[PDB]
């Protein structure tokens, strides 16, 4: 056995009635003196180990060759002043084991912590030597942690894309439905979850060109995505994955459901495809009124109305296609589809759960057009517009289909740094970066987005940790206050760095002028309601930080209505899976669902207790599975208000709660202005 | 008194061996000597052939003999255990571990194997002699269950249970320990159909039945030692399995309420260590906050 | 070439009668008509009966005549889905509609109906009738078995799927869906071991045996008719129940590798709403001409 | 039951020790009298029935503007003029079931055997009254048969291709794979059947850009394509079929081969995608010998060489791959790998075998490219080129795939008629124009090589047919003799035909000038060898009919060298499935499977006696499981040698029949020249 995880697996050793928790730091060191400098390639000077890197095609040249060398020098003295030192041994064993350059055999490790730092910073700075050491104290210090694809593939040659999420809007015809499934797979191989809209898509027994009963449906395309999605996995290390969204109105809402029962067939389900519904308020009002729903053939209201039935207004359409005899519509219970929705979700965690018009009440670029799905993790929320894809002797019509880029802030470093400014607004820079950096030339509509939008997203991690190492509950009102105060702050921050870039590159983001940014709109409830905490224990928290009051507000409203924003979304909370255990911190703004971590990695057991668990907070760190799913709602409604897209919001169920208690939790959600519930897992 | 309780444990351990995943135990497997792994095949094998008997024969004939639908239904549901559940897993194993053409040389040793095919000629023509309505031909297909159940799996459940303890072919050794709680319940439950047909005899007629489960069970047991010895020598264990059968052959007498005949020994400790959500309809007041 | 496949697809439809709530049903059973709650109880009498039979008969007496231990172990499954399972949800069904003496009164006048009689006789003589290695005797009984699971339950299906194609009786018209699901594939299984049998037969020896099976089907339906008008008149519906018995007649006949014997008709739309040949090696000089 | 069928059931009755096959034509008198003529749409003139047909959506204006109203009253009247009879109740059923027009609701009949022949002749001469009176009196006299696609759909406005068969090329590449799959999917939805060569993709287990063992193999893309034609099935009509080819050498052999087992897992069994082998001398060479043989990576292949493995010479290139240490390749036993073949056609009837050097050494188009697959029904052989389509933004560099329009000739009925200079012809020509007429808008390769090779597929059938009813055993020399004959007279005329149309156009096919009709190396056998009958018989069965001689073949040789050959491919003998029926012709040039065909159409049951059967003819019509499967071999071969393309040449096996048996007919159906074989099948 391993030294390192001997020692490692005396945290369970109970001494004295306690967990011996410092076992853990014994444990790091361990496994750094034992196995990490042991396996570490060392080079004379830094100057070989580049030359090294560079030409065994390891690194780029192209973004090396805008410093001199004296320059990433001092880039790498500064990341390596700060002589970082992994808290724990799971965090140091995920960095080496996930992040850290290896040899081409992998065998041997060629980067630290602090090589990948300074190059993921010489990165973004692009030629600048002080931006490159403010990206290195900001990655150093842990206040900011660039997603999994831009941290792993930051300056290396043989990489995938720095951005891992990408929304596709996929058109009611054979020519779209073909180019769907090689986008996802060109997609699917450079590494990115891909997220499909199928509500365009006619339902199963529509015609085809005046032949009825012809159309496969939404189920067929499901299949060919779940086959396409298998096919590229990138040599099945990390399989492809893809998810589908329907419209809850779409008649094909029931097989599409169908595909993820345990009793459904091989001809049905749909094993790499995630699923998500979008609800509208249309649909929560008829099951709360206990009425009869209709599910509507896309292709009858597109015949009858020109539009497609997700590009129209449901809440105000609805009536209007019930009462339209040309189009076709099948008669369905609402609250048994809830009921179906709660039990889907008990049995397999599916589908993700859009709340359409929570979404969209709030929605900035909703001229652009309204949010119709989410992504695969079920966070990214912006306004995406369909292509259509001619044959091939034919000029396409390109829309703009959705993908940002994914950054964390780590709440429990920035809040002990007080900088909360200085950290979006390089966070915000970084992720501009990657975005200008990003080109996709095997998905059009993907590319034009990422020129047109600029979308950015910045989320956080660490909430529940910051939290539990300070004595605050995360059920508890001053939780709420906390998060209310600090993700004010960073949508303020994020909303003037936006405006400083536009304001700098004299450009804003297409179709600004007619966001709600541009109106004025957007900062309604910030210039006209104060957000500073409302509880003494949190003030003292954000104490010598500035909060922006209402005059800030009204301030920064004028700020960006003399000079736009760049960004057309800037904020969304990613589920933050494998970066939280490098960064020592809790996943995203969700709880924690174990207080020490048992995981086996080969033939070897680990255990990773929370960062900061210690008899002083161990209650602090209460599960998610122990606390009220209501007050976790509220939480993340509080955050989602100064969010602009969505947050990736698992429920986390016991197994005595029955499926009226997750339908009363997605009411409930629904309710508070949740725009996306991503999982329904279950203990 | 008793067949509702057994119906709903019987149902509640329903069990695939699809289940459980076994290419974690291709390692350990791949590390046994080659006379380790070539008992351990055959000790399966032997296992197979008890299930299949107990499957296609046994199970289902004792059930077209009790009366009940209850008890029936228990019965056939038992018989689809063996041969649908329990046989079907060894191959699985197989497949998971070995090469066809070893697979393939194991079934045909089950064959010609000399000790199996005499305790499969035993319990199996027991099985076939019971004679409609006559409840004494029954008792001794009953007691020739109870020791195929409680007694002759066991010099074939020994070595997973040796390897399980060790920490060794552990998901293989899963699948094992749900056989084996499986047959505990099919021991009991028959034993306590063959007592029912027992208690209804005179003192005359009991005092030939206790001969005839006595004689029956020494027979088998010399076959089981011959077996054991063939099977173990060349691990070095067949003492132990032979404590082992000794200790579940007193298993099988107490399920059909005699006393033990073997006396108590110490058993391998290795081997001791070897051993939807809720529909609910949402109501209107669920949609108010 | 197809039992393994018949393996799986039995194992992942296993369902247990607790799964479905029954006590919901009540909300519509309270608002039929006295004529509707009678047809009801003696249609659900109906296919109690007869699965009974073949829970208790008709499937083990199949696989104790069928050879092969995999086709063994397949009908062990069915048999026990027949005694375990439908049985049970047949019963859960009555304890939720009718109190205990209503019950009892229904099975009595079900017991004594000429034309449930009739019908479970002639089947229940078939399986009485299979000699020991006759393979002609398995395949009439085997014919008979088909056309209990693929045609005589259509006549009672028909009455619980109207229900549940209208939003009535739903908890007790999902059980019924769940045991027709099963008993489609018993008919189908059972059907391609006949069809095996019939393909090893001369060709006036198939030719007889295909009257065999069209007799049987004529004397089946004509007391098919009579038992619809019987239940059915009284609710007005044995036109439509007519029309369903044939198209599961032809289902039937299919499943014997036989061609349809009616006419293809459409059915109710609220029922419908509710619904190897030698390897030999190359020796050289077959490469020279 | 209806009284058409209890007549035609009367057949089987036997009366006096004979079959009455004189109830079929009262089967068939009773069939039109009680059903057709009283389903049959009549209108007062013809005028007002082309009305409707042009204004109600079911005919093309733009084919009947070319004539005057009295040329298609006159057309039509020559159509009538012939008073033609349906001989049999089968041929009548399966016209008026198949092909006739049918009004929307498929209620009434618009079309009668005379009206679809005049629309199918009127689009055939395009514009030309005197030619489509001759395309009507070839048609209505059945001396030539259009394809099922052309005859079914020429001058329908809601009509799907006039070609069925595609074949593509399918290049190492993902752009190229999700090209395939799109192509495959557009020519599906079309109608037609897809054939595929996979021999380029590179085997499971290699590299994708520096990432080793990566590659799914071919079977992942087999997968795609199977669910991409289960989707595109014919808007719900008929299923899709597509077809798979590899070459035996190729590494994912066994693995291709696999996919067609009945034990076959879910994850890699295929269900509508066929499969065929292609087989080079090499491996016949290496079996014989029983030499252990090899295959090979083609990914390695193509780095070591720039080229693919099958776009290379296996006879030449195996020793020097072998040789090769940067050439990947496992040992297999070619023996072991034809035993497997073997079994695998007596299971399930696949794969297809293309015998790679028989078609070329005899294939006229090598400069072009070498014939590396075929179509579906085995029997397309043509040069292809590989099309690479780049990304999105860039051009794509478009080759050529195969397809081909397929007409067949009635031998029984050109020869009764003494016209098969005539009949050949004039199918040339309508083959010519359908081959124009042709525009796919989404396979560009496919546009490509119809618009560069113009080739056609001009087939026969009624062989066994006409033999059985003139006295003569299929398997006799005379069979053969005829054979021999009659089909060097059709190459003949059809080479003439080609010719001249070139001299009309004065455009010949492109690449032609490298051809081996340019350089006169095809003629060489033509030149030198005589074709005349050998038997007085069948010397006599071409009375009346000039036989070309040698000095005739120098003449035509002169001619094409002076003026050039118009089409690439002329000849293909496809199965002509159910066209046989109408035309009342055996299948093909394939013997007859029974005598009497049993079959079920709806709940009644039909009695289809093979056209011409009697009581003087019934052991002249022989079953094909009763054959000599040399014999067989012996007349395709005999045929093939006058045919450019292949022939769809089923094995009828008995169940006593071994592997050993069914290899030895591959063998010597190899050794004799033979292309392709189709079918395994077993009575
Ligand atoms: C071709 C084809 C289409 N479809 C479905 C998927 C598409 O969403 C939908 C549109 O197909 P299209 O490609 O748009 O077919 P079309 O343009 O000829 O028909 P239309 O005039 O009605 O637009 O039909 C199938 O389900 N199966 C098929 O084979
Ligand atoms: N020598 C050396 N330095 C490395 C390596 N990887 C990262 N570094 C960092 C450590 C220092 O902060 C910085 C400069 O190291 P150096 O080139 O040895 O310079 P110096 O120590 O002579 O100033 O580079 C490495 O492999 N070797
Ligand atoms: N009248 C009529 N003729 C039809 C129809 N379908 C095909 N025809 C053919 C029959 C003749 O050969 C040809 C001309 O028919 P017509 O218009 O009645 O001509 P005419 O005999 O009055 O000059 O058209 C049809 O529906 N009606
Ligand atoms: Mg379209
Ligand atoms: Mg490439
Ligand atoms: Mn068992
Ligand atoms: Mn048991
Ligand atoms: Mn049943
Ligand atoms: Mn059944």
């Amino acid at each position: 056995v391993p030294k390192w995880i001997q020692l490692n697996n005396e945290i369970m050793i109970q001494k004295d009635g306690k967990f011996q928790f410092d076992k853990d730091k014994e444990a790091v060191h361990s496994y750094f003196v034992d196995y990490i400098n042991q396996n570490t390639v060392f080079f004379h000077n830094l100057k070989e180990k580049l030359d090294y890197l560079v030409e065994n095609q390891y690194y780029e040249e192209e973004f090396l060759s805008l410093y001199s060398f004296e320059d990433i020098k001092e880039v790498f003295k500064t990341a390596y002043a700060k002589k970082f030192r992994f808290p724990s041994f799971m965090s140091a064993f995920k960095f080496y084991n996930d992040y850290a350059l290896k040899t081409n055999d992998k065998k041997k490790i060629l980067e630290r912590y602090e090589d990948r730092i300074s190059i993921v910073a010489l990165f973004f700075a692009n030629g600048d030597t002080e931006k490159a050491k403010e990206y290195v104290n900001l990655m150093i210090n842990q206040e900011y942690q660039p997603s999994t694809p831009t941290f792993l593939n930051a300056g290396r040659k043989r990489r995938g894309e720095l951005v891992s999420c990408f929304l596709l809007e996929v058109n009611d015809s054979l020519n779209d439905i073909s180019r769907a499934i090689d986008i996802s797979m060109q997609l699917s191989k450079l590494g990115g979850g891909v997220s499909l809209n199928l509500s365009k898509l006619r339902a199963k027994g529509e015609a085809i060109k005046d032949v009825e009963n012809a159309t496969k449906g939404v189920v067929g395309v499901m299949k060919l995505l779940d086959n396409a999605f298998r096919y590229a996995d990138q040599m099945g290390q990390r399989q492809g994955s893809g998810a589908a969204y329907l419209n809850i109105f779409h008649r094909d809402i029931n097989d599409f459901l169908d595909t993820k029962k345990i009793s459904a067939d091989e001809d049905v389900r749909v094993k790499t495809l995630s699923i998500g519904v979008v609800i509208p308020d249309k649909f929560v009002e008829l099951a709360r009124e206990d009425k009869a729903a209709y599910v509507f053939y896309p292709h009858t209201i597109y015949k009858e109305y020109g539009q497609h039935m997700d590009e129209m207004d449901m809440n105000e359409m609805y009536d209007k296609f019930v009462d339209n005899p040309r189009v076709k519509k099948e008669k369905i219970n609402p609250r048994k589809l809830l009921e179906k929705l709660a039990m889907l979700r008990s049995e397999s965690g599916y589908p993700y759960i859009m709340f359409q018009d929570n979404v969209n009440k709030v929605h900035a670029n909703n001229h652009i057009s309204k949010v119709k799905f989410s992504n695969l993790c079920s966070e990214v929320l912006q306004a995406s517009q369909v292509s259509s894809y001619t044959d091939y002797d034919e000029e396409d019509e390109i829309g703009l289909d959705i993908s940002c880029n994914l950054g964390s802030l780590n709440i429990l470093n920035v809040m002990e740094h007080k900088s909360i400014e200085k950290t979006v607004k390089l966070a915000t820079d970084s992720l501009t970066h990657v975005s200008e950096t990003t080109d996709i030339r095997n998905a059009p509509a993907v590319r034009r987005a990422n020129k047109a939008m600029k979308s950015i997203g910045l989320g956080a991690m660490n909430l529940h940790g910051y939290l539990a190492q300070n004595g605050i509950a995360y059920e508890s009102p001053e939780a709420r206050d906390f998060a209310n105060t600090f993700f004010m702050m960073v949508n303020f921050y994020s909303i003037q760095r936006s405006a400083e870039i536009a304001k700098e590159k004299g450009e804003t983001f297409d179709q600004y002028e007619g966001s709600t940014y541009a109106t004025g709109e957007y900062f309604d409830k910030y210039v006209s309601t104060d957000f500073s905490p409302k509880y003494e224990k949190i003030a003292n928290l954000f104490e010598g930080m500035h909060i922006p009051t209402t005059e800030d507000w009204k301030k920064l409203k004028a700020f960006v209505a003399e000079h736009g924003m760049y960004h057309s979304y800037r904020l969304c909370i990613a589920p933050t899976g494998s970066i939280s255990y490098v960064q020592s911190s809790t996943a995203s703004v969700m709880p924690i669902m174990e207080r020490i971590e048992e995981r086996t990695y080969g033939n070897s057991k680990t255990y990773y207790p929370m960062p900061g668990l210690a008899s002083n907070n161990w209650f602090f760190y209460k599960e998610a599975y122990d606390m009220d799913m209501f007050k976790v709602v509220d939480m993340i409604a509080t955050i989602q208000q100064h969010i602009d897209q969505g947050i990736s919001f698992t429920l986390f169920l016991k197994d005595t709660m029955t499926t009226r208690d997750l339908n009363r939790i997605d009411l409930y959600a629904h309710h508070r202005g949740i725009k996306t519930i991503y999982y329904a897992r279950t203990k | 008194d008793f067949t509702q309780m057994f119906y709903n444990q019987n149902v509640k351990q329903f069990w695939l061996p699809e289940e459980i995943a076994l290419n974690g135990d291709l390692l350990t497997w791949k590390y046994l000597g080659k006379n380790e792994q070539d008992t351990y095949m055959k000790v399966l094998a032997g296992l197979t052939l008890l299930d299949t008997e107990q499957g296609n024969t046994g199970m289902p004939i004792v059930a077209e003999h009790v009366d009940g639908h209850q008890r029936k239904a228990v019965l056939n549901f038992m018989a689809m255990m063996e041969n649908a559940v329990h046989a079907k897993s060894y191959s699985n194993i197989f497949m998971t571990l070995a090469p066809t053409e070893t697979i393939n040389e194991v079934f045909e040793w089950v064959k010609q194997n000399k000790y199996l095919q005499k305790k499969a000629q035993m319990i199996v023509g027991l099985y076939k002699a019971i004679q409609k309505d006559d409840e004494i031909s029954l008792f001794k297909a009953m007691v020739a269950s109870v020791y195929l159940e409680s007694f002759l799996f066991y010099s074939g459940f020994y070595y997973p249970l040796y390897f399980y303890g060790q920490g060794k072919l552990m998901q293989s050794g899963e699948i094992i320990n749900l056989i084996l709680r499986d047959e505990a319940i099919h021991g009991v439950y028959v034993g306590l159909l063959a007592q029912e047909i027992y208690n209804k005899q005179t003192e005359e007629k009991k005092a030939e039945l206790r001969e005839f489960a006595i004689d029956l069970l020494n027979q088998l047991y010399e076959n089981e030692l011959e077996y054991t010895e063939d099977l173990y020598d060349q691990v070095g264990l067949s003492h132990d399995v032979k404590k082992f059968i000794r200790y579940n052959a007193n298993k099988a007498l107490m399920n059909l309420g005699f006393d033990p005949y073997f006396e108590e020994e110490d058993i391998n400790p290795i081997v001791l260590n070897g051993l939807k959500a809720t529909v609910e309809p949402l109501k209107d007041d669920d949609f108010y906050f």
